[PDB]
This record gives C-alpha cells, structure tokens and sequence, in this order.
C-alpha cells in the first residue's frame, strides 16, 4: 500500500506566524533603505520598520481628479468639474547620490514623478517635502521631457554616471495614447542638479516602435539591471511581426550619457530536452546575483561571477500567458557577453524591425565589426537584432514543469545556493539548487490566495542574520531565511534532506533539532527501517504467497539516491524473498507459531513480531446434495481460512464460485457440471493442498 | 471547387519584370489565390507563365512569359514579388512528368519531333485543340495523357510514328550529404512522391519554422531541408492529414583538446563528465537506447545536436545525458604607475586603434625629447615612465600616440565689471552649454560631460563676450568652427579642442598659463570662478557672472559631506565663505584660477557633480597640475 503511509512525506500545510503587515491597496513597488522599508501601493506610500514590521508613517496621493485643461502639478483644487482616477506606483527609487531622495512616479499624473526629502534628525518623514519633477519645455514642447511614467507598462532602473543621475526606462504604450501624450519606449532621463526636470541629451538618446506597429508589436519590459558597465533588459516580444507568437530576448546597451550607442537583442529560450520537447517562451521574474560554489563549478564560474536566474513559463499557443507550467534557467554573464560579442556570425545579424524597418536603406547595405568593435560609440550607430537564439536546460529538469512560478529570488549559503521560488497561488518555497538531481522543497506552506508579487528583496548580513521581504496582495511578509523548523519532516530521508543550515536530525520517533531531544537520542546518519503494514500475517514455512509490506525508509540512505540493493529481509534464520522490482525504499514485496521478521537496511534493521506459523485447515461443507444445475451454496467451514491472500475452490476443473471467505466459514455456489454423482472439492492458497467433504451431486 | 495551386509556383523576393514589347491588373486581396487562378485552366486566355503581385499595390497582374523570356528587364521593387512557374525551370522528370513544359523537342533516336500543328508525316496532330492548358508547344514534346512511358513525341521520319524523348529524373542531379543542413537543392518532393507546403504559408500545418524569423537555412518555397539535424531532410506535407515526411535523396560524391564553439564541430576522445562517469559508444545503445546512430552522421563526448556542451550517455542508467564540462575553452598593473614595471603584451590603444611602427616611434620619442637613453615594438609598455599609465605610439597622422588601457593602482552670482577672455561658450544648437578655458591661441579644455555629440560640424564656438550671446559688444565677438576634440586619460573627464582657425590674440581675448606639475595650494587660498550659467535669479540678463572660491583640505570637505566622498590626489576641493553659492548647470568646465604671486593661473576646471551650491559645503574640481605633463606631451601635435 501507497497511500495510506501518506504520512510519509511533509506535511505541506501547516500554519506559521511571521513577522507581516498589511496594507489597505494593492502594492506595487518595494524599497529598502536605512533599516526603513518604503512600500508604494495602490495611491499610497508606507514606510515600515525593518525590526518592528510597524508603519512609522505614510503618505496618500489619494483618488485622482483629473480635468483636459489640467496639467499634472498645476494647482486644479478649485476645479469643480472634471476623471476620478487612481494612481499607482510603477517607479519607485532612492537615490543618494545628491541627498537622501525618494523619487515615486503616479499612473495618471502624464506620468508625472515627485521627489521626498528626509531629515537627518529624523530619517522617515516623507510628508515634510514634496516636489514635482515637472519643467516646462518652453523650448520644444513637442517632446515632453517630464512627462514619463507610461501607464500601461513600465521598468525604471537608476544609476550614477558620470557625476550624474540616469534613468533607463523602458516603456510599454498602445498607439491609442500617443498623440495625446508623446513617449518613448526606452529612453534615458538625466537629472538636472537643480532636480526640477529632465533633458533629453539628443535625438539618438531614445529608441521607440514606428508609429505604424505601436498597435502591434506588444513589448512588455519584465526586468532590467546593471553588470560589466552595461544595461540588460529583459523583455516579452512577439517573434517577428508576422508570428504572433511570444519570446522573451535580452537588450543590452552602452551607458553614455549621450545615449544607446550600441543597441543589441539577442533571443532566450529555456528547453526540456530528453532522450529519445518542450519550450517555455514567457518570462516570469529575474534576479541576478553572485552563484553558489558548488554551482560555480557545475557552471564553470568564479564565486563572483554574476549570475542571472530566470523564470520562464510556455506561452499559450499566440498569446502571451501561460498554461500555469513553469521553470527555471541560469544564465552566466560571461557567457551572453561572449554570445553577443563573438559567437554569432556576421550574416545571421539583422536590422531592427520595429526601428528600422525591412523597407529601409540600412540594412540594404550595412554591417557590422563585430569581432574588432565592442561597446565602441560611434555615431552612424548600427542597431542589431540576432536571429540566433541562445537555449538552456532547466536546472530542475522540468520539478515544476506542471505548476506555475510567479517570482524568484536567489541567495547562498556557504557552498551551496538556494531559490526563494513564489508559486503563482502563492506557495513560496526554499530550494536548495544543484544539477545533481531534483530536490526536495525544506519549505513549502502556502501563504495567500494571492499571487507573489514578482517584487522581492533579499537580504543577509554577515552570513547568520537572513530575510527576504515578499509581497503578495495586500500584505507583505518577512521571511528569515534561516529556515522554520524540523519538525514537519516526517521520515528519517526527509529530515536528512533538509539543508545542514537546519538542524534537522531524527530523534527516534520525528526529526528535531539536536538540543529538543528529552531522550537525548539525536541521531543524523542512520535511517532505521520502519513497517506500516503487512500483508498478510500468516503464511507456511513453505507456503508461498504475494506479501505486501508497507512501511518508510527501507531504501539504503544516500546523498540523493536510496538504493534496495543494500537491504536484506529475513524471518529470522530464514531470509524472506527480496522482490527488488517491486520493492522501493517506501514498499517490499516478499513471496515466502507466531514469528518476526527482522528488515535490515543500509543503516539499520527492524523486527515486526506479527507473522504467524499457521496452515488452513477444513471441518465441513454443506449441504451434501445438489441439483444437476448445480447453483449451490457450500457453507464450508474451517480455521485459518483467512491466512493468504487468494483461495481456488473448484469442483470437477470447475470454479465453485466463491462468494464469501472468512477464518471460519467459507461460501460458493457451484456451477452446472456435467456428470451426477459423488465427488469431492479442492481448495487451494497456492500451496496448501487441501480436500474436504465429498458433495453428491443430483439429477 | 475552391483549390490552390501556388505551392507548385516558385518565388522571388523583391523583383519585378517589365517587357518592353509586351497582362493585366485586378485588385485581389490573397497573391495565393492569383497564383490557383493562373494555373487553372482557362482561367486566364493567355499561356500564363508568371505572376506578380504587390502587398501594396494589393494589384494582381499575370505575365504570359518566365523571366528567361527575352527582352523582359529585371527591376528591383521591395514592394512587387514574383511568383514563377517551376515547370518550366523542372527541366527534369517527377513521376510520369504530367505537366512537362520542357524546351526539348528531340527523341532518343535523334530524329527531329514532329511539329504538333502539321500533320505531316503522322497525323494524330488535333491534340492541339483537344487538350486545353496542357502547354503541347509548336514541336517540344509533352505528356498531353500523363502517360507513363514520359515525354514523346512523332517523328518527321516517316517510319516511325511517335517515340519517348529521353528526358532525365529530377533526382540524378540531387546529391546528399551526411550532415543533410548543408545540402540546399531543387527537390520539393518528399520520399511517398508528395509535395512539400509553402515554408512561407501557415496551412495546412501551423508548424515553428519562420523563414524570415530563421533565414540563412534555405527555407524557401517547397526545398527540402535539415533544421533539426536529421539525416536527410524532410518537410511537411501540403496534405493536412499528413503532418511531415522525408525527402529522397541519393548521397553525393567527391580533434584538439582547446574548445572552439560550443562543441558543434569540435570532436574530442575526452568522454568524461565533471562528475567522473564514462560514456558508452554510439553503436552500443545501453543501457537505454539512444536515437542518434553514425550512420546519421566511438563513446566519446561529442556534440551530434549542437547543444551548449558537448553530450555523451553516462553509463550510470539513470542520467540519460552527461556534459563533459571540465573542457576548457580558448579564451592588469597595479601600484606601477609607471609603464617600464609591467611589460604590456598589447597591441592596442584606449581608443581602440593599433599601435605604429616602433622604429620611427622611437625616433621621433629621442627626437622630440632626450630624457633618457629595450622594450619591444608594438606593445603596451612605455619608456617615459608616464604616471598615467602605459601608452603606445599610433598611426593616425591626427594623433601619433594614445594610451594602452591598461588598470592600474553660478548661484548667487555676482556680475563681473569687466570682460575677460578666457572664458568660451560652447554654443551648439546656436546657444550656449559650457564654458571653456583657452590656453594656446588654437586650443581650449572644458569638461567631458558637455559633449551630447561625438561630431563636431554642429558645435561652435563664440568668444570676446560680456554677455550670453555677446548682446553688448556685436563689434568683437568672433565665431569659430572646431577643429577637433581629444578626451583625455582614464577618470580624468576631461577634454581638449583645437578650432578650425586659431584666433588672433587681443586685449579682451586671453590665453592662461598652466600650473606647476608638482605644485601644491595652501589652504583658503582665495580664487575666482566665472560663469553664464545657471545663477538662481529672477533673471539671468547672461552678463558674465564672477565668484570668490576658498580652500580647504580634504577633512572639511568629508565630514560636510559626511563620509560621502573620499578624495583622491587627482582631486582639489575649495568652498564658499559659508553662503550659498556655487557653480550650476550651464556652468560646467568653467576655470578656477589663481596666482603663486601675481600672476593668476588655473588651478581647478568646473566640474558637474552633488547638488549646486548647498550652503556650508565645498565643492570638487580636477588638479590640472595631475595632466600639465599630459598636455604638454599632447601639445606636440
């Protein structure tokens, strides 16, 4: 039996309090700062105590009236007509460069930003300051400069070059808002000192979608970051203007003030390949960080060589969600650099498509140095697209390939690295991560309906005090990353499974750490055997039936494996038959005066004192006449007429039809023989030959 | 019925055909269905051998002649494509050869064919008018029945009456290679005699495969191709029912241990995976079978699919693929400031150009200057000594040497009286950004971060101005074109333009001297800065705008900025008499001069960075004396 030994495995459910709080709105967006943690929300701003988890303070930029003739900081209180909008915060970033800065940007406000001050006496006040980044471009108010949050999609990632502040903003718009509003996909936003606005440095500072295909042409921005002095941006296209379909591609670009110089797409795609496929297109979230030991060498890399880990989902068949199926993929950055800078040949580079256009003299005759040219500015730039895609395995091998990840986030633990995954319902886990095999969530509660925001942040100071912060609907949650507890492991692999960081070791009867044992008998390295069930208890020394033994922990203990070979069963002197094919770790199957019987794995051994010496016995049947027909209820009789599994009572080659069996009676009906006369019934339990009352048949 | 036919057509990208002596338009929505109404019969009154359409034109015309017809001119329209008849180009036999449109009109016996129109000397010449669209030509021959034997024709010999043109397959001139990617031919017919659909299309199968998503294949119209590495190539059928089938081919005819690629076309005996465990053969499917055999293309870690890493099966059962991973793949100074220390094995310059010939190179260094009395030729190491680091002459007549990288360890403003000329507005887009300062009568410096654009025919430059736009004395403001511009050393933001025409020296126009390399300032030394910048006012009448600096050491500045930043040598840093007022935007590149006794000289360049003038906090400048020997070696151009 399987299923009733569900109490093997971990109990999945099983409810904790953390340290948590909740908000009134959505959130958004999540910073940290100066033991201060600043959560944007649905019109709102918190600020929220690292330690406590308390609101120290908060800010409304409540529900939204908006008027045509409005402009997003112009005073309109004295307006008493019109929309009654909401904003919401898609950009959200501190900057410390010049002063102790929160720059928040609103949805509806044109995508207007504001700009908070703290004291240095008291470092939490928002309200105390409040300043639109709004500059009237008196000049050429063709292109709004300010004007930058697009409300239908945005990714904003801040940086200082050049003694100066840089916004990378990609951003997602339907062509429907364009002549209401001018916007560019990417653009770059530098900080005037005087921080009242924007300038746009020159004309080839921005890169934007023709009009035509601003319909078309969905580009969602899913993450952006910084390594080796250029900006990566991770985004969801379609394949080409005609397929409709949904990849994923990586962007990269040289940060100059002036702007994109060299402008590269390259595809991503994460594959399930076996021996003798499946494809997964959409990203989910992303998170580059330094990689595990172990995992630096099942890469090839450096204990500092950045890392990027991504989330990918299979798309629906032309659309761009997903069928709830989900993996996850590891991407050096040495090698996409080298990917993009020398692997891929001359000819199968192409020319923008949403830029250039197919119809359009550059990429009629233009190439590219790519092998004697890297990051060089030069100013008849050439923006690439690569047809060549670069493919990776998931690192799971498909463990999630039926469930859908919603976040991610990464962190180490000595030699080893391990993944805060967040499942699409909101199940997040801890995994530890290595090609060796698929492992074994240590953490696995389910925390909300909600889904897991993809908005994460992690941190670990000094190695010892661990958290990561994790939004999910309306509340957020700080979860140390120390681990919870052992005592959900309810089996002796399990509780040695779990990560050394944990100090899980099985006390005799549950895994626990080491000083919680009142017996004090802590074990970590042997994993005794232990029977659920047996079936059946009784058998001959000789008799031979289908024994069924239910049990946890037969399989030898290993690193990952659990082999049966290094097993041995054995009713005392004699050894009950070892069945490897159908005997696991978790089930045996043995096909052979009360008497045990004596399991010795790997580690241990285990006596079970039920198995009894016993042979079916026979009293008598009735009646003893019987129509030619036949059709006759025998109410045979006996003892141990319920040791064995099966019983074969027939009469003349023929199956008496058993009806019922039990230890003392025993019922069949007989079919139509052939023959009237006096004749005797067999029974059999495989091996015991037994005759009984002779049963006279009538005509 | 309703039936398509274009995947019998073939197709040009691009082109068009114009007949000079020549075939007509109707707007029609789908290309596709001109294409069916060509080939059906009657369906156009002329023999139409092409087709022509234009997406945006939405124009569909038909041409009764091939682009072999003569007189036709090629022209290259991105908008038209041309859609031709492969009959005509088969040139060879598929299966009984029904729709032969051949230009061979001899038998195997060498008799000239009969003409179809004469009935002379065999009459069963009326095919003509019986088959209609079947293309019989004046004498080529056909296969009017789709008669099996082929294409045949009579002969003008009396004798005998009709024979069957010898007329090659379509496969003899096909070969194949192992690989099968490699091989891009004319075969469009898959191995049960089907035709492979349109690569272009999306029906009757929605397959992956995207020509313009993965040019460079040869996924054209209907010839047979590799992309999943297979030994031979294959194609989804036209038929819906039938998803995809191979294509016939017969064969033609006629290693290291560093890593190139990703193992495609390296070969290795290694067969060991970073965990240790061997690989069995490829002719030795155990211990679970694998698809790949030789004939498709020794246990060895090889890469049949091309994948990140070369794979081959462990011989653990479980692990179906194992990376050999421990291959290896063929793929600087510091606290020596001086070149001499480190002997730099490189070739190339900061800016990316090579190095020179070493001889001249050495030369023209004795030559220009004697310091001292080696290294070798074309490389990083430098005989100077240089303290920003290892340099190397180059070949470029604008600049004879550049650096080999290499690592290695006004607000509140008052008007000004007076006009002097130091100061350069650097006007592009007709305006001013930035301020310069002039050293020689061709050359001025300014910051780097003043530069939107790397070319200059949009920059200029205006000087002997009191005012923004010299709005006062229009009498002695002079503009001038530059010439170029040089950025400067590693972290030293910083940049040197000479104009297209030095400027005659005169009394409003200045030239400054430069700073003593190994000087040093004493503190709350007091200087002037001047500016057109930014000033906080109500408004800037763009009058020359002076100010008063002080200095202070390293400390003061740190604890006013709290530990925010820590100073360098390549760094001064001077601040107001605790009042708020300082250089701002528009401001930048602007000079900080002063004097050992009398004569005032600059010590420090406006620089952009923390804010505008916060009052009670020093701001940052560069030391010029870090580069005065870098610009005096630079002078020599």
């Amino acid at each position: 039996c399987k299923e009733a030994l569900a109490k093997s495995e971990m109990n999945v459910n099983m409810k904790y309090q953390l340290p948590n709080f909740t908000a009134e709105t959505p959130i958004q967006n999540v910073i940290l700062h100066e033991h201060h943690i600043f959560l944007g929300a649905t019109n709102y701003i918190y600020v929220l105590n690292e330690e406590d988890l308390q609101k120290v303070a908060e800010y409304k930029t409540g529900p939204v009236l908006e008027h045509p003739d409005c402009f997003p900081c112009q005073d309109c209180s004295s307006k008493a007509n019109l929309v009654w909008k909401d904003n919401i915060n898609m950009a959200l970033v501190v900057d410390t460069y010049y002063d102790d800065q929160l720059i928040s940007c609103g949805s509806v406000n044109r995508g207007t930003c504001q700009r908070h001050v703290f004291p240095h006496n008291h470092t939490a006040d928002i309200q105390s300051e409040v300043h639109c980044i709004f500059s009237p471009q008196i000049e050429e108010p063709s292109q709004c400069p300010d004007c930058v949050v697009s409300a239908l999609g945005a990714k904003v990632l801040s940086s200082v070059k050049d003694r100066f502040i840089n916004f990378f903003v990609g951003n997602t718009i339907n062509s429907s808002y364009f002549p209401d509003h001018p916007l560019h996909s990417i653009s770059v936003r530098r900080l005037k000192e005087t921080k009242d606005g924007f300038m746009f440095l020159t004309d080839q500072s921005y890169i934007d979608v023709l009009p035509e295909f601003r319909d078309s042409y969905p580009i969602k921005y899913v993450h952006a970051f910084e390594s080796n002095n250029f900006i990566y941006f991770l985004t969801v296209q379609r394949e080409t203007l005609d397929a409709q379909t949904f990849h994923t591609r990586i962007i990269r670009f040289c940060s100059i003030n002036s702007g994109l110089h060299s402008y590269m797409e390259m595809p991503l795609e994460c594959i399930l390949t076996e021996k003798r496929k499946e494809v997964f297109n959409i990203l989910q979230a992303a998170y580059v960080s330094k990689p595990g030991a172990q995992l630096a060498r099942q890469i090839g890399a450096s204990l500092n060589d950045d890392i990027l880990f991504g989330v990918f989902a299979q798309s629906k068949p032309d659309s761009a969600e997903p069928m709830d199926r989900s993996a996850m993929c590891a991407f050096p950055i040495k090698y996409v650099n080298d990917f993009f800078n020398k692997i891929v040949n001359k000819n199968n580079v192409r020319c923008l498509q949403h830029f250039y256009g197919p119809n359009h003299e550059h990429c009629f005759n233009r190439t590219l140095l790519r092998n004697s040219s890297g990051c060089e500015a030069r100013r008849d730039e050439y923006r690439t697209e690569f047809t060549t895609a670069l493919q990776r395995v998931d690192l799971f091998m498909g463990q999630f390939s039926e469930v859908l990840l919603t976040s991610i986030s990464t962190f180490i633990k000595g030699d080893l690295t391990i993944a805060n995954l967040g499942t699409s319902e909101g199940r997040f886990m801890q995994v530890v991560v290595s090609r060796s095999g698929p492992s074994t969530p240590h953490v696995n509660f389910l925390l909300d309906s909600h889904p897991v925001s993809p908005e994460v942040i992690v941190e670990h100071t000094l190695n010892q005090n661990g958290y990561t912060l994790v939004i999910t609907g309306k509340k957020i949650t700080k979860i140390p990353l120390n681990g919870l507890g052992c005592r959900h492991f309810q089996s002796c692999s399990q509780c040695l499974s779990a990560p050394p960081f944990v100090q899980c070791g099985w006390c005799h009867d549950k895994c626990v750490r080491s000083e919680e044992c009142l017996s004090g008998t802590w074990t970590q390295q042997i994993c005794l055997p232990a029977i659920y069930k047996v079936f059946p208890n009784s058998a001959p020394l000789e008799g031979g039936t289908r024994l069924t033994i239910c049990g946890w922990d037969f399989g030898f203990r290993r690193n990952n494996k659990f082999d049966l070979k290094k097993t041995r069963v054995l009713l005392g002197n004699e050894s009950c038959t070892l069945t490897l094919s159908e005997s696991t770790m978790n089930t045996l199957k043995c096909t052979v005066f009360n008497m045990s019987i004596i399991i010795s794995n790997g580690h241990g051994t285990t006596q079970y004192s039920t198995f009894s010496y016993v042979d079916p016995v026979i009293t008598s049947i009735s009646p003893k006449y019987g129509p030619m027909a036949g059709g006759t209820l025998l109410t045979l009789t006996g003892n141990y007429l319920n040791s064995g599994n099966s019983r074969h009572i027939s009469i003349g080659g023929k199956t008496c039809t058993l009806k019922s069996v039990s230890n003392s009676i025993l019922e069949c009906y007989t079919p139509a023989q052939t023959i009237s006369t006096e004749f005797a019934v067999k029974l059999k339990i495989d091996l015991a030959n037994r005759e009984t009352s002779i049963f006279s048949y009538r005509e | 019925k309703r039936r398509n036919t274009i995947h019998e057509f073939k197709k040009s990208a691009k082109t068009t055909l114009i007949k000079i002596d020549p075939i007509k338009t109707k707007k029609v929505n789908t290309a596709d269905q001109c294409a069916n109404r060509c080939t059906r019969n009657k369906g156009l009154p002329f023999t139409c051998k092409a087709f022509v359409f234009d997406k945006a034109r939405k124009q569909c015309l038909w041409f009764p002649f091939n682009s072999m017809s003569s007189g036709v001119k090629k022209e290259f329209g991105h908008e038209f494509d041309l859609y031709e008849n492969k009959d005509y180009i088969r040139n060879c036999i598929i299966g009984k050869g029904r729709s032969y449109k051949g230009t061979v009109s001899i038998t195997k016996s060498g008799i000239k064919c009969q003409p179809w129109s004469s009935m002379i000397p065999h009459e069963h010449s009326f095919l003509p008018s019986s088959y209609r669209g079947k293309d019989l030509q004046e004498n080529y021959c056909r296969n009017p029945r789709g008669e099996e034997g082929g294409p045949w024709c009579f002969t003008s010999n009396p004798e005998v009456r009709y024979e069957v043109c010898d007329i090659p397959q379509c496969s003899e001139v096909e070969c194949m290679t192992c690989n099968g990617e490699s091989y891009r031919g004319l075969m469009d017919h898959t191995e049960s005699g089907k035709i492979c659909q349109r690569w272009d299309h999306q029906t009757p199968h929605r397959h992956k495969f995207l020509p313009e998503r993965y040019p460079d294949k040869g996924f054209d119209d209907n010839y047979c191709r590799n992309p999943d590495g297979q030994p031979r190539p294959w194609c989804y059928t036209l038929d819906p029912h039938t998803r995809w089938e191979y294509c016939a081919i017969k064969t033609c005819a006629d290693t290291t241990e560093c890593i190139q690629g990703q193992g495609e076309g390296y070969r290795g005996t290694v067969n060991t995976i970073w965990n240790g465990i061997p690989c069995q053969r490829w002719d030795s499917q155990y211990p679970h079978e694998h698809d790949m055999t030789p004939e498709n293309f020794e246990n060895y870690c090889r890469n049949p699919d091309g994948s990140e890493s070369p794979w081959c099966f462990t011989t653990d059962p479980n692990i179906r693929v194992g990376y050999c991973s421990q291959i290896p793949n063929c793929d600087q100074d510091c606290y020596r400031g001086n070149g001499k220390n480190y002997m730099g094995n490189l070739s190339q310059t900061r800016s990316g150009l090579t190095c020179s010939m070493w001889d001249k190179n050495m030369e023209d260094l004795h030559r220009h200057i004697f310091w001292e009395p080696k290294l070798n030729e074309n490389y990083c190491r430098n005989p100077d000594d240089d303290a920003h680091g290892p340099w190397c002459y180059t070949g470029n007549p604008l600049i004879p040497w550049d650096y080999c990288p290499i690592s290695r360890c006004v607000v509140n403003g008052i008007p000004t009286r007076t006009n002097i000329g130091w100061m350069v507005s650097l006007r592009y887009r007709n305006k001013h950004i930035c301020g310069g300062s002039l050293i020689k009568e061709s050359w001025v410096l300014t910051a780097r971060q003043c530069f939107p654009s790397r070319d200059l025919k949009d920059y200029e430059a205006w000087l002997g101005i009191h005012d923004v736009h010299g709005r006062g004395d229009e009498k002695c403001k002079q503009v001038l074109n530059v010439s170029q511009l040089v950025y400067g050393p590693e972290g030293s933001d910083l940049v040197l333009m000479k104009l297209a025409r030095p400027a005659v020296l005169d009394d409003f126009v200045s030239t400054i001297d430069l700073p003593n390399y190994g000087c040093t300032i004493p503190e709350k030394t007091s200087c002037s800065v001047y500016g057109w910048g930014y000033t906080g006012l109500i408004n800037y009448d763009g009058l020359l705008r002076v100010a008063h600096l002080y200095i202070m050491g390293n400390e003061k500045c740190s604890q006013h900025h709290r530990g925010k930043v820590t100073l360098n040598e390549s760094e001064i840093c001077a601040g107001a008499e605790k009042i708020g007022s300082g250089p701002c935007e528009g401001d930048y590149g602007g000079p900080l001069v002063c004097e050992q006794h009398k004569m005032r000289m600059v010590l420090g360049v406006i620089v952009p960075g923390r804010g505008c003038a916060i009052p009670n906090r020093p701001g940052i400048f560069v030391r010029v004396a870090y580069y005065a020997k870098w610009i005096h070696k630079i002078i020599l151009t």
